Formats: structure tokens, C-alpha cells, sequence
């Protein structure tokens, strides 16, 4: 069964950068399926922030666009959100999903529990 | 207009080694432009060369078919395959899924009977198998009259049906002749199983004497 | 500049066995190829969301048929048809017809009395 | 509102030689006043009295059925009955007919044995009767207890389906008491079918 | 299994008399349904002659009425047609037939094969 | 001549197997009564005897083919032969049960062509 664990929140200042990390386990993040990073602001909606393909395409929010970066390590079967320039916008609690596929379009049928990011 | 997803069997997918899967279009008239059957996989792995194929029925319907290959390990991985039929006449989308039955596994035991001689019928004999406690539900099975496979129509199985206990259970008759039994005396009842260990595959050997 | 969702109710209460429903409204179509791309999930409090139906109104896998889900265009409906104790969480619905992908702000189903 | 109207059991016909067909009528609103049914024999004889029962539902749906006793030489000589709705409601009549359906008749073959003893199964014991190659389709199928006939509640059977070549085929499984092999060993699975002989009748017998 | 034989028709002379009897076999003509006559003049269309129900009722078409009788003999478990004062029209193969009953309304289910007569 | 008239039409058609044969009887009054209508369609072959096909306008006797079937009320009946067949040449007829004496219609003739 495919597991997800996030790692790397903290309380952060603001105008410095952080690295996430998800943690695949059970099913390999080049074989299938899109990678997603969802953030969710306290007790507010969830936001979809950044996916990966299987095949390394990349898609991004507009509302993120150039402060932050999506990568992976096929080595370490992990997945990256890259952010820049924190800002009190960005507190929230970052979630990284497995998104199944329906004739070109995405939905989430696999989370993680979360991990919390608080900027100062 | 129905559309119907079948799933690929056990044998299919264990003895032969070539599974794949059939979205079937029925009830259609010629009527307006044919209609479009696509396809999409969970994985969003691409899909292979899909075939086509058009038939008109003496009800004047249309049956349209299209067989999509599929890799057995992809199967047991436990992919999704999708099937999606659009039509003019159809305001909105026709949607079937398929994908391995999840649940516990168990593989089926197998018994086999032959019936006593009845008055009148001398020269036909009936024998009988009872397949049950497997899991999940799908299930093949075939008749050999040693290692000679005879036509899925020799014999008539229940449809699975799920027992008081954990398992499932099917119910197989096969209409054996005097002839076929002289010149060799041994029947095989054989199932397909994903479950069965090892080469998914479980027998009994029946004869009439 | 993206796709909008509103849900409502935002909040409601009901008692086992009751019949919920929920609406998502988009703020333009979510229509394509016969088909409509909105999602529902399920979230409880300090858990990370369950997907229930995508597509509007098809099953994800080891879901109670209880859920069901409808509508097109932009008038979407989430239909729990006889309510259980596991099912009081926040609702979400969230279109992936168009980026960026976009969820509503939610409909909290709580319990009749006081959470 | 659909309307149905049974032929008799084999057993009432060949055994008990009382036999009787049901019309039953559903999907009534009760709102409407009610249903006429009324009765017609081929023969043209008169119809004996028939008996009427209404059954309100939980569909809001309301059942009215009636039944009515037929002769048994007179079905059996190829008599036809027929069932007639009206109601003023309706515009017309529903008419339902019943008869011996004519055709090739075989008379049904019948084993029975035991189904593995399983774990679970420590006071119970499952029995299986199989009844294949009859035709036509009706027939009825009886467990009895060592010349005492079991309660039909005990067995349950599988409705008649088409056999690859021509006969038809049920299944009736049973599950018998500890004290019930105890008492007596063995157990009777009996067929009653136009074409057995004699008597309409074929059975077997198969122990725990 | 009710099977019916005319007899008794033939080639006979005008004002003269005849009478055609219907041997029923495979079920007692007292014991239900109605028996009747049906004649066709050769290319005419059926024209209905006569009936009797088990029960001893008769019924006539007034075009023959007052020349034509129908009677019955359980035993022989037959059934007649009596005519007298013999006419060119009364020319035709006459048919006996088991009419079945509908809720007061009489059906000709089952036919034999006819017999031929023929005036002048 | 105060009896029921029936009248059929075509008198006479021609037809391929595999068609669709419409055959039509209309009553000189009505042979409607209690919800039913009363008239029966008949089958004759050349030489033997009719057969009896539709009872009461619409319900099919035992042993017919299920391609014969018959609609109708009032005055107006009709006997639809949904796929004609190489055997189902022959001469068809109406009667009614309503009213004594019964009568018939003059036959239809559908011929293989
Ligand atoms: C006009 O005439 C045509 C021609 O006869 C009619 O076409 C038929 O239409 C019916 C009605 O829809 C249709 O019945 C459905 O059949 C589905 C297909 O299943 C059949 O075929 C598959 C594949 O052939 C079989 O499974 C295969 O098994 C193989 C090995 O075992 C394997 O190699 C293969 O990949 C498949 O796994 C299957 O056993 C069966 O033979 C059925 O799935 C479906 O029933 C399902 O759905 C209902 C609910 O909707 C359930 O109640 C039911 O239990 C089941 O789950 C339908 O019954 C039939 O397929 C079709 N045939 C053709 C050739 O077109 C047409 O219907 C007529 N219509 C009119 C208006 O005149
Ligand atoms: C209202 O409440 C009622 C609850 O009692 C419901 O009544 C039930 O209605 C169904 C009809 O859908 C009856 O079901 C059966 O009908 C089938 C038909 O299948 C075959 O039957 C013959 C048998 O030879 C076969 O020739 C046909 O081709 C069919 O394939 C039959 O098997 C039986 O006759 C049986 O009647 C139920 O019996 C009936 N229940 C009772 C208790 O009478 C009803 O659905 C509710 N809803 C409405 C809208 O009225
Ligand atoms: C049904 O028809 C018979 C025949 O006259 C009659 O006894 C009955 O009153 C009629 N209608 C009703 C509602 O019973
Ligand atoms: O009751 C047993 C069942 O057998 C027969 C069916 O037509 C049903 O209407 C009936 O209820």
C-alpha cells in the first residue's frame, strides 16, 4: 500500500526559505500517478500548490509561481516543495497527495498526515 | 444505449498469459455518427493500440466493441482501467471501471462426484464439482478429459454465490458420454484462481469407476 | 482570476440516519467531454482529507454507497443518504477541470446537541 | 399495476390432488376504487367460488390477490383458466391465462450426498440434492425425514434453469440437526414431476 | 388429443335432406366447451351454422333457421347437423369445430379437417 | 342482415419473407364489452382447415408464433404479421364473439411474391 509522510516544517521567520519533503514508500513516484503538495491555512479552505507526473512534467499556482520550486529523487523515491521568501501567507499545514488519473485530469485519492509550517 | 466493462479472467490472466479487457456498446441504432469509447488508466500510464469493432445484430442494434490489452502484473498491481463512450444523442458521458477485486485471498478446494448410474440413460453419466471458499469472487473452470480440454459448453457453472462462512462457492456439472469414459476413465475439474498455490491452479480427478 | 467554489450550507447539524445534502456552485463551468470534474472529500478535524467521488458522481473504491454525488455545469450536490456516526466531518469539493485546481471553503457536519 | 397468475404445484396436483392457481394483482394505489377480478374457464363450466384478500403495503403499494381451486383431471386434460382485472380506473382489462404447457416431457433424475463436513460445522451437517434432465420447468422438491416430510421452511432451492442440452436442473441444499442424523441417518430427496414414474414421483435417499 | 371427423357429407339432390355428423374423440362432448358447425361455399368466405354446448344449449344463424337441426349422441360421443330442403347455397365443405369460452364469448380453437357438400 | 358486417382490407397483397404484413377488419357496430373487445383472427391455408391465431383483438392463442399479434377496439381491429415468413402465406380472417350470429370477415390473401 502507497504511504506518504511529510517532513521538514518548523517555526520559520519570514523572508527566509524552507525545503518540504515527501517520503514515498510502497509504490515508486516514477512508475505512475501525479505528486501533489496541498496546504491547508488554520481552520481556512485547502490550496493546491504544486504537482509532479510520473513523467516529470510540472505545473504550478499562479499564486506561487516563481517563489516556489517542485522536485524529486528518483534515488531516494522523495519529493521536494522549495519555498522562497516566506511570507504570514504561507502559514499553513502542507499535505502531499497521490493523484489518480481520469482522462487527462486529476484527483486525490491518497494524503499524508501533514506537517505544520509557521512563520513569524 | 448500455455499456458493459468486463473483467479479465482468471484464465485468461494465468494459463494463457494474455489478458485483456473488453468495453462492450449495446442497443445502439446506426442512427447519427458512430459513437466515440476511449480509454484511461489510474495510473495515467498511457494506453496500449486498442482494437475496434463495429456489428449490427438482427434486432438492427449496433455492438460495438473495444479490446484494450493488459499486462497481468499491471493487474494484480492493482491498476484502474477506465472506459468512457460519448454519443451526440447522448447529452452526458457513459463511465465503466474495472480493477482487481480487493479483499482478503483464499484459495478454492475442489471436490468431485460422479453421479450413480441412472435407469433409462445408461450410456450417459453426469459428474460433479463443488468449488468453494475462495476469495475474492472470480473464478475459472475447466473441463479436461485427461489433459484434453473440452469446450467451455460441456459444462455449466453457478455463478458465485457467498457461503455463511469466508468463502465463495460455485456448482459444476459436466455431461460425460459412455464412449468418452471406455476409452479413458479420468476427468479433471480444474479452477483458475489468483489465490491457488502455485500457478494459480487447483484440481480434482473424478472417475466413473 | 481562477475557477470559484462556493459551498453551502457552510454548517449544519443532523442526527444518525438522516438524509444530508450539500451544493457546490462553481463559478463557471466545470463541463468537458461529457463528463464533470468536480471532487468531494471528506476531512476530519487533525486528519488529512478522504477522497469520496470524482467526476461528480463516481465512487473512489471502498467507499459506502451511502455517498453519492451530482449535478453539471456549475450546480454540484453531495447526497449522504442515511448519515453515521463516522460521517461528521468537513466536506469539500474542489474542480480539476481547469489550473489551477481549486477547492470550496467547506461544509461542517456536525452532530445535533454541542461539539 | 402488473398482474400474475401461477400454474399449481406438482405436489398438489400428483399428491394431495387439491390443487389450486393463485392471480394476484399489485401496484394498486389505494385511492382508486376497487379492483374487479373475476374468473373464466376454456371449458366454459362455471368457476368455483374464489377467494378475495387485500394486503396494504409498505409501498403504499396494495395486493390483492384470490385464488382458485381447479380440477385435476381438468388440468391435467388440457384445460385452460383465465384471470380477469378491471377497475374502473383502468381503461381497458388485464387478462392473465394459464395451462399444462404443452411440450416434450422428461421425467427428472435425482442424487443426493453431503457436502464436506467444514470448520464451523461442529453440530451441523450440510446435505445437497441435485435434479437435472425434467421437462417442462414446473416441479417440486421435497426433503422428508425418514418417512416423516420435512417443513419446506428447512430447504431452500434453486429456481429451474436451462441445462446446455434440454433438461432442466435445481439445486436444494439442507442443513439437518445434530439430533436430527442422530435420530435417524437417513434423509429422502423426492422430485414430483408430470413425467415420473409412477405416481409422479422419483426420489433418493443419502445419510451423515 | 380432441381431435374431430366430419362424415356424412356427399353429393346430393335439391329438396332433398341430409345430415353430416362430427365424431369427436379425446374428450366428452358433455363434459365442456361449446361444438359447432362452419361451413364455406367454395371461394366464399366462413359463415357460422350451428352450436351446442355441453350442456344441451343450442344456437342457430337465422339465415338457416327453421331448416337446420343440431343434436347430439353422448354415447357415440358425436354431434349432427340436420338439414332439410337442400339449395344450390347450401353448397360448401362444413367444418366442426371446439369453440373455447371467454368470459361468456365463444372461440373456434380447434378445427377438423371438413367435409364436402355439394347440390344440384 | 341486422348482423355484424365485418370488412377486411387489402382483400389481396403480395409480400417477400421478412416484411411486414398489416391486415385490417372494421366492424359494422361496435364489439366492444365490459373492457374487451371480441374478435378473433383466423389463419387458412388452401385445402385444410383454418387455425385459430388472436382471441378477444389482442392475446395470442397457445402454440402461435410470437410474431402474429392483433390490436384493436371499437370497430377497428388489425392483425400485424411483424415478420412474414415463407409458411404464413395464406388466407387470413377476422370474426367477432360479440353479438349472434357470428360472423366473419371475407379473408385476406397474402401471397409470396
Ligand atoms: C439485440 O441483439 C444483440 C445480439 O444478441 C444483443 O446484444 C446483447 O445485449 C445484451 C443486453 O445488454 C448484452 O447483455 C449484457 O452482456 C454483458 C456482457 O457479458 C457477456 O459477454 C462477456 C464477454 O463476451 C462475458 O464475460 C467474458 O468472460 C470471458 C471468459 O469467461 C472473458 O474472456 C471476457 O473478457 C469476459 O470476461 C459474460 O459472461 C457475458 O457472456 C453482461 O456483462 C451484462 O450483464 C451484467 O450487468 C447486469 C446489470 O446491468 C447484471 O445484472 C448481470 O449479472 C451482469 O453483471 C448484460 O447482460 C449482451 O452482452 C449483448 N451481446 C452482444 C453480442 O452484443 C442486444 O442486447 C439486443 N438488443 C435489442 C434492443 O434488441
Ligand atoms: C408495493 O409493495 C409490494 C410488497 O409486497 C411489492 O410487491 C411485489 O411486486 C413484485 C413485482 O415486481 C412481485 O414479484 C414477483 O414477480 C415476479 C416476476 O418475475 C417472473 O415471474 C413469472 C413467473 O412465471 C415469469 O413468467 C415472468 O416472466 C417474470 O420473469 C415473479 O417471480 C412472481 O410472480 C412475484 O410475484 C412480488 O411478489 C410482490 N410482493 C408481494 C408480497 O406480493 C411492490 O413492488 C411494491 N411497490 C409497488 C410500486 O407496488
Ligand atoms: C365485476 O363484474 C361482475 C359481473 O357483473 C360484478 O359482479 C361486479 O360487481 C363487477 N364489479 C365490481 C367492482 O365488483
Ligand atoms: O410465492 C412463491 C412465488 O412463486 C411463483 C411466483 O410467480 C410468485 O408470484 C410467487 O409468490
Amino acid at each position: 500500500e502507497v504511504q506518504l509522510v511529510e517532513s521538514g516544517g518548523g517555526l520559520v521567520q519570514p523572508g527566509g526559505s524552507l525545503r518540504l519533503s515527501c517520503a514515498v514508500s510502497g509504490y515508486s513516484i516514477t512508475s505512475g500517478y501525479s505528486w501533489n503538495w496541498i496546504r491547508q491555512a488554520p481552520g481556512k479552505g485547502l490550496e493546491w500548490v504544486a504537482s509532479i507526473t510520473y513523467d516529470g512534467s510540472t505545473n504550478y499556482n499562479p499564486s506561487v509561481k516563481g517563489r516556489i520550486t517542485i522536485s524529486r529523487d528518483d534515488s531516494k523515491n522523495t519529493f521536494y516543495l522549495q519555498m522562497n521568501s516566506l511570507r504570514a501567507e504561507d502559514t499553513a499545514v502542507y499535505y502531499c497527495a497521490r493523484g489518480s488519473h481520469y482522462f487527462g485530469h486529476w484527483h486525490f485519492a491518497v494524503w499524508g498526515q501533514g506537517t505544520l509550517v509557521t512563520v513569524s | 444505449v448500455s455499456a458493459y466493462l468486463s473483467r479479465p479472467s482468471p484464465f485468461d490472466l494465468f494459463i494463457r498469459k494474455s489478458p485483456t479487457i473488453t468495453c462492450l456498446v449495446v442497443d445502439l441504432a446506426p442512427s447519427k455518427g458512430t459513437v466515440n469509447l476511449t480509454w484511461s488508466r489510474a495510473s495515467g500510464k498511457p494506453v496500449n493500440h486498442s482494437t475496434r469493432k463495429e456489428e449490427k445484430q438482427r434486432n438492427g442494434t449496433l455492438t460495438v466493441t473495444s479490446t484494450l490489452p493488459v499486462g497481468t502484473r499491471d493487474w494484480i498491481e492493482g491498476e484502474t482501467y477506465q472506459c468512457r463512450v460519448t454519443h451526440p444523442h447522448l447529452p452526458r458521458a457513459l463511465m465503466r471501471s474495472t480493477t482487481k477485486t480487493s479483499g482478503p485471498r483464499a484459495a478454492p478446494e475442489v471436490y468431485a462426484f460422479a453421479t450413480p448410474e441412472w435407469p433409462g440413460s445408461r450410456d450417459k453419466r453426469t459428474l460433479a464439482c463443488l468449488i468453494q471458499n475462495f476469495m475474492p469472487e472470480d473464478i475459472s473452470v475447466q473441463w479436461l478429459h485427461n489433459e484434453v480440454q473440452l469446450p467451455d459448453a460441456r459444462h455449466s457453472t453457478t455463478q458465485p454465490r457467498k457461503t455463511k462462512g469466508s468463502g465463495f462457492f460455485v456448482f459444476s456439472r459436466l455431461e460425460v458420454t459412455r464412449a468418452e469414459w471406455e476409452q479413458k476413465d479420468e476427468f479433471i475439474c480444474r479452477a483458475v484462481h489468483e489465490a491457488a498455490s502455485p500457478s494459480q491452479t487447483v484440481q480434482r480427478a473424478v472417475s466413473v469407476n | 482570476s481562477d475557477i470559484q467554489l462556493t459551498q453551502s450550507p457552510s454548517s449544519l447539524s443532523a442526527s444518525v440516519g438522516d438524509r444530508v445534502t450539500i451544493t457546490c456552485r462553481a463559478s463557471q463551468s466545470v463541463d468537458y467531454d461529457g463528463d464533470s470534474y468536480m471532487n468531494w472529500y471528506q476531512q476530519k478535524p487533525g486528519k488529512a482529507p478522504k477522497l469520496l467521488i470524482y467526476a461528480a458522481s463516481y465512487l473512489e473504491s471502498g467507499v459506502p454507497s451511502r455517498f453519492s454525488g451530482s449535478g453539471s455545469g456549475t450546480d454540484f450536490t453531495l447526497t449522504i443518504s442515511s448519515l453515521q456516526p463516522e460521517d461528521f466531518a468537513t466536506y469539500y469539493c474542489q474542480q480539476s477541470h481547469e489550473d489551477p485546481y481549486t477547492f470550496g471553503q467547506g461544509t461542517k457536519v456536525e452532530i445535533k446537541g454541542g461539539s
